[PDB]
RNA sequence: GCUGAGAAGCAAAAGGAGGAAUCCGCCCGAGGAGGGGCUCGCGUCUGAUUAGCUAGUUGGUGAGGUAAUAGCUUACCAAGGCGAUGAUCAGUAGCUGGUCCGAGAGGAUGAUCAGCCACACUGGGACUGAGACACGGCCCAGACUCCUACGGGAGGCAGCAGUGGGGAAUUUUCCGCAAUGGGCGAAAGCCUGACGGAGCAAUGCCGCGUGGAGGCAGAAGGCCCACGGGUCGUGAACUUCUUUUCCCGGAGAAGAAGCAAUGACGGUAUCCGGGGAAUAAGCAUCGGCUAACUCUGUGCCAGCAGCCGCGGUAAGACAGAGGAUGCAAGCGUUAUCCGGAAUGAUUGGGCGUAAAGCGUCUGUAGGUGGCUUUUUAAGUCCGCCGUCAAAUCCCAGGGCUCAACCCUGGACAG
RNA sequence: GAUGCCGAAGGCAGGGCUAGUGACUGGAGUGAAGUCGUAACAAGGUAGCCGUACUGGAAGGUGCGGCUGGAUCAC
């Protein structure tokens, strides 16, 4: 299905990160939308990935008892750079 | 599973009774102790117009109520599609036809094997009946000649344009389903509706 | 009130509780009678209850009221308890089924035969 | 392995088969594959979608006697 | 001002109340839009726009007393429906429709605002903005 | 084919039928479908008077292990992982298609029927095998029952019946493999307490009956009565018609599938004749809510009651009688759940005095947040596809004489 | 055959949680009628109430602050 992004709670160990993943769902009863987050070891082999990157996560087979995720890089998101004026 | 009480009785009570008796009541004689309950209570409308519903056809309640169920399902009027639903039962048809002198006779009439729907045998009263439907009687001598004698003895030319009757074999024909203006009684439908809307 | 709110599940509901506690979910219990004796209602009822105590199956002690008019119970007799109040005697929240086990029918009782366990008269 | 049989439905005394296409180890009424046919002694009614007969057929479904017979009055094993 | 839209709904309301056929509003391409709207259903009676240092203000007037002050058999209502706290949203079939038809109901879609009319014959939903009576 | 960079190294077989043709098998690969094993998103009860929990624990390498990925194992290295959006701990609970209720939104529940999980006297092991950590297999320990010639053995109904016991309460130690489904067999066939059927029970839902038509307006009797009469009551008695049901005789299926044969149900379902109104109505209530009223007996007693409350001499509320009313082969009482209850409120309430604004501020997480243009497209919207098993609910036909029930087809929701 | 590792009951020991029971004791609730008093509701016979401290058989009393949900009079 479709991939999730995220952004990077911990870097500190060895061939994985720590993502946070933020989503919104509408409640059962009461019809407003709500954050849930939820955190997830992904595995990140060459450590590219510092703490606070924006990455997006994606699924492969199990490499430990938690990681089941590759560390993937950003996959669409609006440039910060500046753009023309007209 | 039948009322078989006195019937002049239910008929003071309700009101006047076709499905019932012929015999128009006794002055009432009540006019001496004058005795009421004061007037009705609203309930006790709603409730009399559903008793003279249901003892015209002589159905039972738990039946009624299940006619009633399959009315709300349907899509239209509820009143009018009721009152459809028990104007259809074969032995009521079989009445007003004046193949019968009233509804137990008819009633009885289809209970003891006497009629046939399109050349086969019907015994149960509530047999709904379809349009293009024909109302035979079985082909012996007894059955023959109580259809016979009343529908001939009885005068009554009323038929209510949904129903054929046809002279020497005596073939009833059910027509289409019946009008609103042509149903058996004077019910306002709508308080009966009323009734039932606690179940 | 505020949506915010509600959602840190602000409404609970109360429970369904109970008015027979001693049967746990039965339409009649087996007991038998600890002591049977009469008591005063609440006034301004004044009278003389015929009341027994039962010891019931599901280990409770309670108080049960006997119906009708007249009755044979004796202690360590084994009757059959119903639920329902007697709103004038405090605590009673019994009845005693009569026309079973060790209760008889009401004697004489020609209307409402059901209600006391009574035969048909021929 | 899979099988083509028949499942029973209908009531007392008076009794009315699906032929379906079901793995062998489930139970004689439980869960399927693909529903199939349509069968009844007492009404006399028989009939076959073979487009899925076939398919099944095809990948090696066994069927059992009786509905083996069915499918031979309907000339599905002469197509085969 | 948390939210814009209930805000000039609730002036309306407000001067409607008060028999005034003259409200001031301040304008946004949600607001002129909405009054655009208002005016071809026919619920007011006139609108137009003025500007006094970089504020702009759509002045509405109002259709007169029912036949005296007093005696006022009819008033204006407005309701807001998707605000801050839950958004209101409706696919297709779900569009509403206000006594029987007689109101109207704002839909901001991806055509754009409209009523509800507008919605079904494009067979467009969207978010639910406010109903009119 | 498998190991391996390679060099190389290493691995198989089974015959039986038939006179022969040929058949069923056997070994090694490579596919298919079905059946299993794993991994992950989402959804999946109450408790803060449960606040910190975890050290093979969270990750890394090396060696092992598994049918396969994996702290699955082990050694070393690192210090992580989860947690006030409720971790851990305690308490309850098999889950889901569904069922019941609700105008809807949603509440409560998870019998039969169908899917999945888990378990097999209480715990632990493995073995065999494609598949088990195996209900009617093995081993051991324990608890319990039996047999024993005393040295030793035997066993596991939460399989179908059945017995004790607990309990308010839940059935025959039945017939049959004829149908469908399984197992083995070349087939003939054998075995199937799965299943197909019977029996018992108003447990429930649905159908039918207990008569139909006529019946002086005269008589017996009950009850009321200002003694005039009223009412049980066209009700019965009475006269005719009819025979579903009952009784006594006859014939008698489909279900069986393409060679005939083969039916537990069963001589049952149905069909033809002969009698004969003949064989068949009870149960609640009658003070208000709530449809239906009077009289005799009692006197704060005996008793009734869902709530208000009735009952101290004329009780429409007690008990009896007559009468009426409601339902009807059922009618009531109790238990359970939803409703009504807008009484836990999203739709749908409140907080000056009725229950309810922290004593007042500052502020962290969290929620919401002005206007204009552009971008993006996460929500949002529209189209198309996959799926959400069948059964159930809903619509449209069809079959049992009707209905309940069964069968075919199709679909909104979400 | 023996032996190592892991190993179920079994043993001991201290924990946490909960179940039952216990001399006696503290208060709560309902009991027409008993005792003592009469605190509250009228300016309830000393205005009442809230917090708090001290005392009193008991309702209470007084102090210190606050409020009117205080009557009388002031308008
Ligand atoms: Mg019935
Ligand atoms: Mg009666
Ligand atoms: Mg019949
Ligand atoms: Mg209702
Ligand atoms: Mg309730
Ligand atoms: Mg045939
Ligand atoms: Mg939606
Ligand atoms: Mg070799
Ligand atoms: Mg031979
Ligand atoms: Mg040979
Ligand atoms: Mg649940
Ligand atoms: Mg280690
Ligand atoms: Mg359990
Ligand atoms: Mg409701
Ligand atoms: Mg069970
Ligand atoms: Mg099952
Ligand atoms: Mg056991
Ligand atoms: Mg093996
Ligand atoms: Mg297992
Ligand atoms: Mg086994
Ligand atoms: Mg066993
Ligand atoms: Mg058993
Ligand atoms: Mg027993
Ligand atoms: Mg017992
Ligand atoms: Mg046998
Ligand atoms: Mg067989
Ligand atoms: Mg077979
Ligand atoms: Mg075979
Ligand atoms: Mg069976
Ligand atoms: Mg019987
Ligand atoms: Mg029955
Ligand atoms: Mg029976
Ligand atoms: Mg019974
Ligand atoms: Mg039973
Ligand atoms: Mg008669
Ligand atoms: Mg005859
Ligand atoms: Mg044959
Ligand atoms: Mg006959
Ligand atoms: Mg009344
Ligand atoms: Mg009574
Ligand atoms: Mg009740
Ligand atoms: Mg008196
Ligand atoms: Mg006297
Ligand atoms: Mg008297
Ligand atoms: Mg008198
Ligand atoms: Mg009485
Ligand atoms: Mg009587
Ligand atoms: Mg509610
Ligand atoms: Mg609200
Ligand atoms: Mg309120
Ligand atoms: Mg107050
Ligand atoms: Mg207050
Ligand atoms: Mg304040
Ligand atoms: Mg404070
Ligand atoms: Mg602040
Ligand atoms: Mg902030
Ligand atoms: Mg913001
Ligand atoms: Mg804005
Ligand atoms: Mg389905
Ligand atoms: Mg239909
Ligand atoms: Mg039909
Ligand atoms: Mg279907
Ligand atoms: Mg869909
Ligand atoms: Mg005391
Ligand atoms: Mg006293
Ligand atoms: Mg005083
Ligand atoms: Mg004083
Ligand atoms: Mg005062
Ligand atoms: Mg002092
Ligand atoms: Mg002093
Ligand atoms: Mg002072
Ligand atoms: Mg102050």
């Amino acid at each position: 299905m479709r991939s999730m992004q995220g952004k990077v709670i911990c870097a500190t160990n060895d061939k994985t990160v720590n993502v946070e993943v933020v989503r919104l769902a509408p409640h059962p009863k009461y019809k407003r939308r709500v954050r849930k987050k939820k955190k997830y070891q992904a595995h990140d082999p060459d450590n590219q990935f510092k703490v606070g990157d924006w990455v997006q996560l994606d699924k492969c087979r199990p490499i430990s008892k938690t990681k089941t995720f590759l560390a993937v890089a950003p996959e669409g998101r609006q440039s910060s750079a500046t753009r023309p004026k007209p | 599973s039948r009322y078989r009480g006195p019937r002049f009785k239910k008929i003071r009570r309700l009101g006047a009774l076709p499905g019932l008796t012929n015999k128009r009541p006794r002055a009432g004689s009540d006019l001496r102790n004058q005795s009421r309950s004061g007037k009705r209570s609203q309930y006790r409308i709603r409730l009399e117009e559903k008793q003279k519903l249901r003892f015209h056809y002589g159905i039972t309640e738990r039946q009624l109520l299940k006619y009633v169920r399959i009315a709300r399902k349907a899509k239209g009027s509820t009143g009018q599609v009721l009152l459809q639903l028990l104007e259809m039962r074969l032995d009521n048809i079989l009445f007003r036809l004046g193949m019968a002198p009233t509804i137990p006779g008819a009633r009885q009439l289809v209970n003891h094997r006497h009629i046939l729907v399109n050349g086969r045998i019907v015994d149960i009263p509530s047999y709904r009946c379809k349009p293009q439907d024909t109302i035979m009687a079985r082909d012996e001598q007894k059955s023959i000649a109580l259809i016979q004698n009343s529908l001939d003895l009885s005068p009554r030319e009323e038929l209510p344009k949904h129903l054929t009757l046809n002279p020497f074999p005596y073939k009833g024909l059910v027509n289409q389903i019946i009008d609103s203006k042509w149903v058996g009684l004077k019910i306002n439908e709508l308080l009966v509706v009323e009734y039932y809307s606690r179940q | 009130p505020t949506i915010k709110q509600l959602i840190r599940n602000t409404r609970q509901p109360i429970r369904n509780v109970t008015k027979s506690p001693a049967l746990r979910g039965c339409p009649q219990r087996r007991g038998t009678c600890t002591r049977v004796y009469t008591i005063t209602p609440k006034k301004p009822n004044s009278a003389l209850r015929k009341v027994a105590r039962v010891r019931l199956t599901s280990g409770f002690e309670i108080t049960a009221y006997i119906p009708g008019i007249g009755h044979n119970l004796q202690e360590h007799s084994v009757v059959l308890v119903r639920g329902g109040r007697v709103k004038d005697l405090p605590g009673v929240r019994y009845h005693i089924v009569r026309g079973t086990l060790d209760a008889v029918g009401v004697k004489d009782r020609q209307q409402g035969r059901s209600k006391y366990g009574v035969k048909k008269p021929k | 392995m899979v099988k083509l049989r028949l499942k029973r439905c209908g009531r007392k005394q008076r009794a009315v088969y699906r032929i379906v296409a079901i793995d062998v180890r489930s139970r004689r009424e439980g869960r399927d594959l693909q529903k199939v046919g349509f069968y009844d002694p007492i009404k006399s009614q028989t009939y076959l979608n073979v487009p899925a007969i076939l398919d099944f057929l095809e990948k090696g479904a066994q069927p059992t006697e009786t509905v083996y017979d069915i499918l031979k009055r309907a000339e599905v094993f002469k197509e085969f | 001002g948390k939210d814009t839209i209930a805000d000039i709904i609730t002036c309306i309301r407000n001067a409607d109340m008060n028999r005034k056929g003259t409200v001031r509003i301040v304008s946004t391409n949600i607001t002129e839009n909405i009054v655009k709207i208002l005016l071809r259903e026919g619920f007011i009676e006139n609108a137009r726009k003025h500007q006094e240092r970089n504020k702009y203000f759509l002045v509405l007037t109002l259709r007169h007393r029912r036949n005296k002050k007093g005696p006022y058999l009819n008033t204006f209502h407005l309701k807001r429906v998707s605000r801050p706290g839950l958004r209101i949203y409706s696919n297709y079939q779900r569009i509403p429709r206000i006594l029987g038809g007689m109101g109207i109901a704002i839909l901001s879609t991806s055509r754009g605002i409209m009523t509800d009319r507008e919605a079904r014959l494009e067979g467009i939903g969207g978010e639910i903005l406010c109903y009119i009576w």
